[PDB]
Protein backbone atom coordinates (compact mmCIF):
# COMPACT_ATOMS: atom_id res chain seq x y z
CA UNK A 1 0.00 0.00 0.00
CA UNK A 2 2.76 2.65 1.05
CA UNK A 3 4.29 1.81 -2.55
CA UNK A 4 1.31 2.49 -4.26
CA UNK A 5 0.75 5.78 -2.39
CA UNK A 6 4.76 6.34 -3.82
CA UNK A 7 3.86 5.88 -7.06
CA UNK A 8 0.87 7.74 -6.90
CA UNK A 9 3.04 10.54 -5.78
CA UNK A 10 5.72 9.82 -8.35
CA UNK A 11 2.80 10.34 -10.98
CA UNK A 12 1.77 13.58 -10.09
CA UNK A 13 5.43 14.83 -11.21
CA UNK A 14 4.55 13.95 -13.73
CA UNK A 15 1.85 14.14 -15.76
CA UNK A 16 -0.16 13.12 -19.42
CA UNK A 17 -3.11 14.55 -18.03
CA UNK A 18 -4.03 13.36 -21.92
CA UNK A 19 -6.85 16.05 -22.03
CA UNK A 20 -5.51 19.68 -21.21
CA UNK A 21 -2.19 18.38 -23.61
CA UNK A 22 -4.59 17.48 -26.70
CA UNK A 23 -6.74 19.77 -26.04
CA UNK A 24 -4.02 22.78 -26.52
CA UNK A 25 -2.49 20.77 -28.82
CA UNK A 26 -5.33 21.09 -31.33
CA UNK A 27 -5.18 25.13 -30.61
CA UNK A 28 -1.90 25.11 -31.02
CA UNK A 29 -2.24 22.99 -34.53
CA UNK A 30 -4.97 25.85 -35.17
CA UNK A 31 -2.63 28.87 -34.07
CA UNK A 32 0.07 27.03 -36.71
CA UNK A 33 -1.88 26.99 -40.11
CA UNK A 34 -3.50 30.29 -39.55
CA UNK A 35 0.16 31.90 -39.17
CA UNK A 36 1.84 30.05 -42.01
CA UNK A 37 -1.75 30.96 -44.17
CA UNK A 38 -1.13 34.97 -42.73
CA UNK A 39 2.82 35.07 -44.41
CA UNK A 40 1.85 33.29 -47.92
CA UNK A 41 -1.52 35.29 -48.57
CA UNK A 42 -0.26 38.07 -47.37
CA UNK A 43 3.17 38.81 -48.67
CA UNK A 44 1.90 36.92 -51.89
CA UNK A 45 -0.51 39.63 -52.67
CA UNK A 46 1.40 42.46 -52.10
CA UNK A 47 4.52 41.47 -53.98
CA UNK A 48 2.42 41.14 -57.76
CA UNK A 49 0.51 44.37 -56.50
CA UNK A 50 3.08 46.59 -55.53
CA UNK A 51 5.22 45.10 -58.65
CA UNK A 52 2.45 45.99 -61.01
CA UNK B 1 20.80 9.78 -31.78
CA UNK B 2 20.49 12.22 -29.95
CA UNK B 3 24.19 13.99 -31.06
CA UNK B 4 23.04 13.51 -34.55
CA UNK B 5 19.77 15.11 -34.45
CA UNK B 6 22.42 17.89 -32.45
CA UNK B 7 24.45 18.10 -35.46
CA UNK B 8 20.94 18.03 -37.67
CA UNK B 9 20.08 21.32 -35.85
CA UNK B 10 22.32 22.94 -37.30
CA UNK B 11 23.38 21.04 -40.48
CA UNK B 12 19.51 19.87 -41.26
CA UNK B 13 17.41 21.73 -43.96
CA UNK B 14 14.31 23.26 -42.12
CA UNK B 15 11.90 23.08 -45.20
CA UNK B 16 10.12 26.55 -43.93
CA UNK B 17 12.84 29.39 -43.78
CA UNK B 18 14.13 27.73 -46.92
CA UNK B 19 10.18 27.75 -48.62
CA UNK B 20 9.65 31.47 -47.42
CA UNK B 21 13.07 32.64 -49.31
CA UNK B 22 12.04 30.92 -52.06
CA UNK B 23 9.27 33.69 -52.58
CA UNK B 24 10.48 35.76 -51.19
CA UNK B 25 13.55 35.84 -54.12
CA UNK B 26 10.98 35.37 -56.92
CA UNK B 27 9.55 38.79 -55.62
CA UNK B 28 13.46 40.14 -56.13
CA UNK B 29 13.84 39.07 -59.13
CA UNK B 30 10.38 39.93 -60.57
CA UNK B 31 11.25 43.79 -58.94
CA UNK B 32 14.72 43.52 -61.13
CA UNK B 33 13.03 42.84 -64.26
CA UNK B 34 10.37 44.98 -64.27
CA UNK B 35 12.73 47.61 -63.38
CA UNK B 36 14.45 46.87 -66.93
CA UNK B 37 11.42 47.86 -68.53
CA UNK B 38 10.84 50.98 -67.23
CA UNK B 39 14.73 52.32 -68.08
CA UNK B 40 13.27 50.85 -71.46
CA UNK B 41 10.84 53.46 -71.08
CA UNK B 42 13.18 55.90 -70.94
CA UNK B 43 15.26 55.51 -73.50
CA UNK B 44 12.13 54.89 -75.81
CA UNK B 45 11.23 58.38 -75.19
CA UNK B 46 14.79 60.22 -75.27
CA UNK B 47 15.02 57.90 -79.06
CA UNK B 48 11.22 59.21 -80.10
CA UNK B 49 12.15 62.96 -79.73
CA UNK C 1 27.08 54.93 -68.78
CA UNK C 2 25.13 52.27 -69.27
CA UNK C 3 24.05 52.20 -65.72
CA UNK C 4 20.95 51.71 -66.16
CA UNK C 5 20.47 48.43 -67.69
CA UNK C 6 23.44 47.36 -65.70
CA UNK C 7 22.24 47.79 -62.08
CA UNK C 8 19.04 45.49 -63.20
CA UNK C 9 21.21 43.10 -65.09
CA UNK C 10 23.49 42.78 -61.81
CA UNK C 11 20.10 42.00 -59.49
CA UNK C 12 18.67 39.60 -61.88
CA UNK C 13 21.85 37.69 -62.36
CA UNK C 14 22.46 37.89 -58.19
CA UNK C 15 18.87 37.22 -57.48
CA UNK C 16 19.02 33.78 -59.99
CA UNK C 17 21.68 32.95 -58.46
CA UNK C 18 20.25 33.00 -54.88
CA UNK C 19 17.88 31.41 -56.22
CA UNK C 20 19.57 28.38 -57.22
CA UNK C 21 21.55 27.82 -53.78
CA UNK C 22 18.01 27.89 -51.90
CA UNK C 23 16.89 25.04 -54.29
CA UNK C 24 20.04 23.07 -53.69
CA UNK C 25 18.83 23.38 -49.68
CA UNK C 26 16.06 22.18 -51.42
CA UNK C 27 17.38 19.33 -53.58
CA UNK C 28 19.01 18.00 -51.49
CA UNK C 29 16.79 18.05 -48.16
CA UNK C 30 16.48 14.44 -47.23
CA UNK C 31 19.89 12.98 -48.22
CA UNK C 32 22.19 12.19 -44.96
CA UNK C 33 25.37 14.16 -45.37
CA UNK C 34 24.34 16.89 -46.67
CA UNK C 35 24.60 20.21 -44.51
CA UNK C 36 22.78 23.57 -45.51
CA UNK C 37 24.20 26.20 -47.58
CA UNK C 38 23.64 29.88 -46.86
CA UNK C 39 24.63 32.60 -49.47
CA UNK C 40 26.01 36.33 -49.39
CA UNK C 41 25.62 39.35 -51.18
CA UNK C 42 27.13 43.01 -51.39
CA UNK C 43 27.51 46.26 -53.56
CA UNK C 44 28.88 46.27 -57.05
CA UNK C 45 32.60 47.33 -57.67
CA UNK C 46 33.31 51.17 -57.31
CA UNK C 47 33.31 51.94 -60.88
CA UNK C 48 32.62 55.13 -59.02
CA UNK C 49 31.71 57.64 -61.64
CA UNK C 50 33.07 60.58 -59.62
CA UNK C 51 32.73 59.93 -56.43
CA UNK C 52 28.92 59.67 -54.37
CA UNK C 53 26.38 56.64 -53.96
CA UNK C 54 27.18 55.44 -57.79
CA UNK C 55 27.07 51.75 -56.81
CA UNK C 56 26.70 50.68 -59.66
CA UNK C 57 24.41 47.01 -58.12
CA UNK C 58 25.21 43.97 -56.60
CA UNK C 59 26.71 40.93 -56.37
CA UNK C 60 26.33 37.52 -54.24
CA UNK C 61 29.60 36.52 -52.88
CA UNK C 62 29.61 33.14 -53.05
CA UNK C 63 28.13 30.57 -50.64
CA UNK C 64 28.96 29.43 -47.06
CA UNK C 65 28.45 25.93 -45.92
CA UNK C 66 27.02 26.01 -42.17
CA UNK C 67 29.92 23.36 -41.07
CA UNK C 68 31.88 22.62 -37.75
CA UNK C 69 34.54 20.79 -36.38
CA UNK C 70 34.23 20.76 -32.41
CA UNK C 71 30.98 18.72 -32.82
CA UNK C 72 31.76 17.30 -35.80
CA UNK C 73 35.24 15.54 -34.91
CA UNK C 74 33.46 14.80 -31.23
CA UNK C 75 30.74 12.36 -33.15
CA UNK C 76 33.00 9.80 -34.69
CA UNK C 77 34.05 8.54 -31.38
CA UNK C 78 30.31 8.22 -29.86
CA UNK C 79 29.31 6.65 -33.16
CA UNK C 80 32.02 4.47 -32.49
CA UNK C 81 31.23 3.84 -29.27
CA UNK C 82 27.52 2.79 -31.17
CA UNK C 83 28.78 0.13 -32.77
CA UNK C 84 31.16 -1.15 -30.50
CA UNK C 85 28.92 -1.69 -27.36
CA UNK C 86 25.95 -2.57 -29.08
CA UNK C 87 28.05 -4.89 -30.79
CA UNK C 88 29.17 -6.57 -27.42
CA UNK C 89 25.65 -7.12 -26.29
CA UNK C 90 24.36 -7.90 -29.62
CA UNK C 91 26.71 -10.95 -30.14
CA UNK C 92 25.42 -12.30 -26.22
CA UNK C 93 22.43 -11.71 -27.65
CA UNK C 94 23.52 -14.05 -30.48
CA UNK C 95 24.25 -16.82 -27.71
CA UNK C 96 22.06 -16.36 -24.67
CA UNK C 97 19.17 -17.04 -27.07
CA UNK C 98 20.17 -20.51 -27.65
CA UNK C 99 21.21 -21.25 -24.13
CA UNK C 100 18.86 -19.99 -21.72
CA UNK C 101 15.88 -22.37 -21.23
CA UNK D 1 35.86 15.79 -20.32
CA UNK D 2 35.52 16.45 -23.67
CA UNK D 3 33.07 18.48 -24.80
CA UNK D 4 35.40 21.04 -22.49
CA UNK D 5 37.93 20.65 -24.64
CA UNK D 6 35.79 21.35 -27.21
CA UNK D 7 35.24 24.65 -25.71
CA UNK D 8 38.56 25.17 -25.83
CA UNK D 9 38.63 24.89 -29.72
CA UNK D 10 36.31 26.90 -30.12
CA UNK D 11 37.41 29.43 -28.32
CA UNK D 12 40.63 29.13 -30.80
CA UNK D 13 37.97 29.24 -33.65
CA UNK D 14 36.91 32.46 -32.66
CA UNK D 15 39.84 34.38 -32.20
CA UNK D 16 40.71 33.00 -35.77
CA UNK D 17 38.07 34.98 -37.55
CA UNK D 18 38.46 38.24 -35.67
CA UNK D 19 42.09 38.57 -36.69
CA UNK D 20 41.16 38.51 -40.15
CA UNK D 21 37.71 40.68 -39.97
CA UNK D 22 40.49 43.40 -38.11
CA UNK D 23 42.45 43.41 -41.57
CA UNK D 24 39.83 44.13 -43.36
CA UNK D 25 38.85 46.76 -41.50
CA UNK D 26 42.16 48.13 -41.99
CA UNK D 27 42.10 47.56 -45.68
CA UNK D 28 38.69 49.71 -45.27
CA UNK D 29 40.20 52.59 -43.18
CA UNK D 30 42.23 52.87 -46.20
CA UNK D 31 40.32 53.26 -48.83
CA UNK D 32 37.49 55.09 -47.33
CA UNK D 33 40.32 57.76 -46.22
CA UNK D 34 41.36 57.94 -49.96
CA UNK D 35 38.33 57.46 -51.67
CA UNK D 36 37.34 60.79 -49.34
CA UNK D 37 40.83 62.82 -50.13
CA UNK D 38 39.80 62.37 -53.97
CA UNK D 39 35.91 62.95 -53.51
CA UNK D 40 35.55 66.63 -52.22
CA UNK D 41 32.89 65.36 -49.44
CA UNK D 42 31.59 62.54 -51.85
CA UNK D 43 32.35 59.63 -51.01
CA UNK D 44 31.33 55.74 -51.68
CA UNK D 45 28.18 54.65 -50.67
CA UNK D 46 29.09 51.12 -50.34
CA UNK D 47 32.07 51.24 -48.25
CA UNK D 48 30.44 53.53 -45.92
CA UNK D 49 28.01 50.29 -45.79
CA UNK D 50 30.96 47.86 -45.36
CA UNK D 51 32.68 49.72 -42.65
CA UNK E 1 12.66 -24.32 -30.25
CA UNK E 2 16.13 -23.89 -32.35
CA UNK E 3 14.35 -23.78 -35.49
CA UNK E 4 12.58 -20.93 -33.66
CA UNK E 5 15.94 -19.11 -32.29
CA UNK E 6 17.03 -19.29 -36.61
CA UNK E 7 13.92 -18.36 -37.58
CA UNK E 8 13.78 -15.20 -35.80
CA UNK E 9 17.86 -14.44 -36.32
CA UNK E 10 17.31 -14.57 -39.93
CA UNK E 11 14.02 -11.66 -39.62
CA UNK E 12 17.34 -9.62 -38.14
CA UNK E 13 19.28 -9.51 -41.05
CA UNK E 14 16.56 -9.45 -44.23
CA UNK E 15 13.44 -8.03 -42.84
CA UNK E 16 12.20 -4.75 -42.61
CA UNK E 17 10.71 -2.41 -40.07
CA UNK E 18 7.40 -0.82 -41.35
CA UNK E 19 7.50 1.91 -39.42
CA UNK E 20 10.73 3.41 -40.89
CA UNK E 21 10.09 2.68 -44.32
CA UNK E 22 6.21 4.41 -44.54
CA UNK E 23 7.99 6.79 -42.35
CA UNK E 24 10.51 7.75 -45.29
CA UNK E 25 8.66 7.04 -47.80
CA UNK E 26 6.19 9.78 -47.06
CA UNK E 27 8.86 12.34 -46.17
CA UNK E 28 10.62 11.69 -49.38
CA UNK E 29 7.23 12.15 -51.11
CA UNK E 30 7.49 15.59 -49.32
CA UNK E 31 10.39 16.09 -50.71
CA UNK E 32 9.53 15.71 -54.40
CA UNK E 33 6.54 17.97 -54.34
CA UNK E 34 9.01 20.23 -53.21
CA UNK E 35 11.95 19.20 -56.02
CA UNK E 36 8.63 19.64 -58.45
CA UNK E 37 7.28 22.81 -56.95
CA UNK E 38 10.73 24.16 -56.89
CA UNK E 39 11.15 23.29 -60.66
CA UNK E 40 8.08 24.72 -61.54
CA UNK E 41 8.65 28.36 -60.30
CA UNK E 42 11.94 28.02 -61.35
CA UNK E 43 10.93 27.49 -65.02
CA UNK E 44 8.51 29.88 -64.66
CA UNK E 45 11.42 32.30 -64.34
Amino acid sequence: DRALGQKLQMSNLVDVDWNSVISSYVMQQAALQASYKTFTDMQGMSLFQLNR
Amino acid sequence: KQLYKQQQSVSGVNLDEEYGNLQRYQQYYLANAQVLQTANALFDALLNI
Amino acid sequence: MSSLINHAMSGLNAAQAALNTVSNNINNYNVAGYTRQTTILAQANSTLGAGGWIGNGVYVSGVQREYDAFITNQLRGAQNQSSGLTTRYEQMSKIDNLLAD
Amino acid sequence: RDQDKQVNIAIGSSVAQINNYAKQIANLNDQISRMTGVGAGASPNDLLDQR
